[PDB]
């Protein structure tokens, strides 16, 4: 997600 | 096992097929019958690992919203075409790269067993509860709340709504994480009951050519930044500039596809710049490996033994920039803000400190004491009747 967002793309 | 039908599933992005091949050749050398579902624009790779290419139409291809929409496109996408290819012809495993986690609601509604298979470091439990401030931010726009929903209306109509769109895709039921443990951040927090430190899946060198170092060079530097978008040419000229005037080494500049544009007169004689290299074969030879952090760069110029200059940009290179430099191995730099003498400084410094060469030899044995091709194919044949 960009930045690793984890809780989604 | 007896022989039996594995599924593996990824998607035709740069950083998702290299480190699964070898281990899905190991699996049909064991005699398994192995169909391996991706874009024909990667039928080559898929062909050659020796599976059964299973194409599908892939719709991933300037913000971070439509990132987000762009793969949930790509979710709603995959998962009918997976669908209707192994309708009558359903696996007793699925295996799927983390953004094929389709093929994880595909393998929950036929009751099949899945194991992701993660090509980087990944988020536990513990990581995502730090990004919660940024995800309710998301929810405060309406893009984001659009997507949050239209997410959860695909798990509701896919017939998985009782799963939240976060756990699955990061946390799936089994994963096989490609990387050794001291890459992964917050390593703590991650539940090996459910991730498996695998480290990379070799399976003997790729050849595509030998390098032998230039008779008359002292010391090899390798810069090559290969997260696709390689197109920083002033920091190239700052490269030529640090090396030219660095006689004794000999600089191998790989500069991408994309350029080619503006040398020099035909360089000094320190530089030979290539729009692509065998880099396995330059590592063999080389000093110091400069590098933007991706995860495949640093796994190979972990093997290599070969110390890293780390440029972090994408993603997920910061993270990776500072577990090198944690291990004792690197150095990282801006290449905004990067100066001739303080890239020279990293690269001179890195490769002449003996500590630096001794730590490399210690995780080069650690590297391959996480099992490798053959515990992750061991571990999917746990799955199989
Ligand atoms: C965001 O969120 C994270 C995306 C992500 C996470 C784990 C592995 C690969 C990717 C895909 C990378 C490309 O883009």
């Amino acid at each position: 997600x960009x930045v690793f967002v984890g809780g989604x793309x | 096992p007896r022989p039996g039908h594995i599924a593996m599933v990824s998607v035709p992005s740069r950083g998702h097929l290299h480190p699964s091949l070898e281990l899905i050749r190991e699996l049909v050398a064991r005699g398994h019958r192995v169909t391996y579902a991706n874009d024909p624009s990667v039928a080559a790779a898929v062909t050659e690992t020796g599976a059964e290419l299973v194409p599908y139409t892939s719709a991933l291809p300037t913000d971070q919203i439509a990132q987000m929409d762009v793969f949930l496109d790509d979710a709603v996408g995959m998962l009918p075409q997976l669908r209707a290819a192994y309708e009558e012809d359903r696996p007793d495993v699925f295996l799927y790269d983390v953004l094929a986690y389709p093929a994880r609601v595909l393998a929950m509604n036929w009751g099949i067993p899945s194991i992701q298979i993660s090509p980087t470091w990944v988020m536990p439990e513990k990581y995502r509860e730090r990004m919660a401030p940024v995800v309710e931010q998301l929810k405060q726009d309406p893009r984001g709340a659009a997507h949050y929903r239209r997410f959860d209306a695909w798990l509701e109509d896919s017939g998985v709504p009782g799963i939240d769109a976060g756990d699955l895709v990061n946390l799936p039921e089994r994963s096989l994480v490609l990387v050794p443990r001291f890459l992964q951040p917050d390593a703590d927090d991650v539940d090996e009951k459910r991730f498996t430190f695998i480290g990379p899946c070799l399976g003997r060198r790729a050849h595509q050519g030998d390098w032998k170092r230039p008779a008359g060079a002292e010391k090899v530097a390798l810069v090559s930044l290969g997260s696709h978008l390689t197109n920083q040419l002033p920091f190239y000229e700052t490269c030529v500039e640090v090396f030219a005037a660095l006689p004794d080494w000999h600089l191998v500049l790989q500069i991408g596809r994309h350029v080619d544009a503006g040398e020099l007169g035909e360089l000094p004689p320190n530089v030979e710049v290539h729009n692509w290299v065998p880099q396995l074969a330059v590592l063999e030879q080389a000093d110091v490996f400069v590098t933007h952090g991706g995860m495949g760069g640093i796994q190979e110029g972990l093997f290599s033994g070969v110390p890293m200059v780390v440029a972090p940009q994408a993603n997920d290179q910061p993270a990776n920039a500072e577990s090198v430099v944690g291990l004792g191995i690197a150095r990282r730099i801006d290449i905004a803000t990067v100066t001739p003498d303080r890239l020279r400084a990293a690269v001179v410094e890195l490769a002449s400190d003996p500590a630096v060469a001794e730590r490399l030899s210690g995780l080069r044995r650690e590297l391959r004491a996480h099992g490798g091709t053959m515990r992750a194919a061991d571990l999917i044949e746990r799955q199989l009747p």
